[PDB]
């Protein structure tokens, strides 16, 4: 992944998708972050509360999918 | 029919590649008469067998080789599909019927003890003490 | 542990056998101990059972389970799991893990 | 191939400054492609070729690659650039000779897999037979070994004329024989746990024994030599008689 | 305290025919997967003991019981195990 799907989706944009980030980040992340014009990427957390540091707050947008019990009383 | 006859080539006489074209040792025609009893048959059948490989490759260079159609190649075809050696294998010496089935098998075996009779590291001075082709000689 | 059981065999009179179980263990070496020990009547002390594969485990609990049905009617011929061929005992022998 | 910048100008360059710049860009990325593709190709045409004999005891010769490891690996990429060339957009020319190249190292690695392979059973089971008493005791599949030394040894003679790996990978004939080795070697060792428990019954202490050392053990050769220094790992105590 | 004789009774009321066994470990996985699908082709009763072991067959069966390979009717699998953590939730989420 660190390699090849890096450079497919860099060069031919199959739009990476990453699931398994744990407040951990490769250094190698980070660069391809911030050239094909055909790619996108979507990247989650799993575990809830994290701790992101300030600046992976200042690169990417952070929503939160925590549903709850109130949304739960709409759908019952 | 046509493979297994290369094919036991490689099977049989890849274990025999020596028996079919083994030379006695030359002690000579020594004192023993029984000793030069043993050695005229182990020459037939050794000039025999020679003469069997060389019908079994010359087929050979027949079918996966290059060779015209002679007499001979139709003739073993529809012996080797009729499954029986023709003529010529019954000319030469009389072993059993049926040429495909076991019959290398008992000229196996029999070619097999005949090279123990011939070189046993205790026949070598031709003391041996069903795969005799002439008892009465013996 | 390890110096009381084999000083129980030295005063017993008896040859104990010591192995370690690891986990790159297999049933083929466990069951040529046991037929070693049911064949001989030595003791044996596996030291560090635990550390093995559960999956051995489980078999070892098969083979064992048959050789102490064996050994309990006091039966001179048994048969052994796996193998086909059967295979003899002597009553003093023993387990220890 | 044949003006002046007097005519390059009379096309006009602003004007068609994009069509010049596509094919500029392009041709800047194509000259680094093709040298992609040129340095690879010297370089595997010019691979390296040092074998490891196991030894010359016989007429022929059986060798391994100990750089096989490198070999593989750089195969991977290698393809992977190709690969990767030929999926970006500006790859027109290599298609004709880059498909060929991968073609030929894709049929050379499994080809190269299943030989080793063999050659680690083969290797594995010559000490075995090299001893006169089990090759006596079991003279069937002493005799198939022999059939598939015979066949072995005609494809190392095969190995030692080609002097390359891969048109000696490239050979066709090779492909067949060596899964139908595979199985008979199977039957081999079915016959050998055959054997393993007739041996197993002959006196059981032998079981808290390996298997060389029991071989060393059973071949004596003497009364009192061969068997002075193993009386500790067959005995409780005793160490000398 | 094993409910194992009591299940084996209730094989014997209802159903007809004595469950069959295997204990959880080697020479077993594949021992466990042929003897289910014997299972799978007949429909009788599969009793799988010592689960708290021999873990990596577990996430096997979440896959092996789907509805993309059919199974006969009448087919019931009853396992159990004990208090081993790293169990993965695989059939933890869908069990009884």
């Amino acid at each position: 992944f660190k390699d090849m799907f890096l450079k497919y989706c860099m060069e031919s944009g199959l739009t990476l998708i990453v699931e398994n980030i744990e407040n951990e980040v490769d250094p190698m992340m980070d660069p391809v972050l911030e050239l094909s014009k055909e790619f996108k990427l979507f990247m989650t957390c799993r575990l809830a509360n994290p701790s992101f540091s300030p600046e992976l707050s200042a690169k990417t947008t952070i929503i939160d999918f925590t549903v709850t019990q109130s949304g739960l009383e709409q759908q019952l | 029919s046509n493979e297994m006859a290369s094919d036991l080539i490689k099977q049989l006489l890849e274990d025999s590649e020596l028996k079919n074209k083994i030379f006695n040792m030359e002690d000579a025609e020594n004192k023993g008469p029984y000793q030069n009893v043993f050695l005229q048959e182990i020459e037939y059948m050794n000039a025999l067998l020679s003469e069997i490989v060389k019908d079994l490759e010359e087929i050979g260079q027949g079918l996966s080789g290059l060779l015209t159609v002679s007499e001979n190649m139709e003739m073993i075809i529809e012996s080797i599909a009729l499954s029986r050696v023709p003529a010529s294998w019954q000319k030469l010496a009389y072993p059993s019927k049926r040429g495909l089935q076991s019959w290398l098998a008992n000229l196996f075996q029999r070619i097999e003890q005949l090279n123990i009779f011939r070189d046993d590291p205790y026949s070598i001075p031709r003391v041996v003490m069903s795969r005799f082709f002439n008892p009465q000689s013996f | 542990k390890t110096e009381t059981v084999k000083d129980l065999g030295r005063t017993l009179g008896v040859f104990v056998v010591v192995t370690n179980c690891s986990d790159q263990h297999r049933y083929r070496d466990m069951a040529k101990i046991f037929k070693g020990l049911v064949q001989s009547g030595l003791w044996g002390c596996f030291d560090e059972f635990n550390r093995i594969d559960l999956e051995v485990l489980s078999v070892v609990a098969m083979q064992v389970e048959s050789i102490t049905t064996a050994r309990k009617q006091h039966m001179k011929k048994f048969m052994f799991p796996e193998e086909e061929i059967e295979i003899e005992l002597i009553p003093t022998v023993s387990y220890f893990i | 191939d044949q003006f002046y910048i007097e005519e390059i100008m009379g096309a006009k360059l602003l004007d068609f400054r994009e069509d010049i710049e596509d094919i500029t860009e392009s041709a800047d990325k194509q000259l680094k492609i093709r040298t992609g593709l040129d340095e690879i190709n010297l370089y595997w045409n010019d691979m390296q070729f040092q074998f490891g004999i196991w030894g010359k005891r016989d007429v022929p010769c059986m060798l391994n690659g100990l750089i096989v490891g490198t070999i593989l690996e750089r195969l991977e990429e290698d393809q992977l650039q190709l690969s990767t060339f030929n999926s970006q957009r500006h790859v027109t020319p290599f298609k004709a000779e880059v498909e060929n190249l991968i073609r030929t190292f894709s049929d050379v690695n499994d080809t190269l897999d299943m030989w080793v392979k063999v050659q680690k059973l083969w290797t594995s089971l010559e000490p075995v037979f090299t001893g006169g008493d089990i090759a006596r005791q079991m003279p069937l599949q002493a005799k198939q070994f022999q059939g598939i030394d015979k066949n072995w040894m005609k494809i190392m003679e095969k190995a030692v004329e080609t002097k390359k790996v891969i048109p000696c990978c490239q050979n066709d004939m090779l492909k067949d024989f060596l899964p139908d080795l595979n199985r008979k070697l199977e039957d081999c060792q079915k016959m050998l746990e055959a054997y393993l428990e007739g041996k197993r019954k002959k006196f059981p202490r032998f079981y808290f024994v390996s298997n060389p050392t029991l071989l060393k053990i059973l071949s004596q050769g003497s009364e009192p030599t061969s068997i002075q220094e193993d009386f500790e790992k067959l005995f409780d105590a005793i160490t000398k008689v | 305290a094993d409910p194992t004789s009591s299940i084996d009774e209730l094989a014997k009321k209802k159903k007809k025919f004595p469950c069959e066994k295997v204990s959880m470990g080697e020479g077993q996985e594949r021992v466990a997967r042929q003897v289910i699908m014997k299972g799978f082709v007949e429909g009788g009763w599969v009793i799988l003991q010592n689960c708290h072991l021999g873990l990596k067959f577990m996430e096997e069966i979440e896959t092996l019981v789907s509805p993309i390979n059919q199974i006969h009717e009448d087919f019931r699998l009853w396992i159990t195990c004990e208090q081993h953590p790293k169990f993965p939730l695989g059939l933890l989420q869908k069990t009884l």
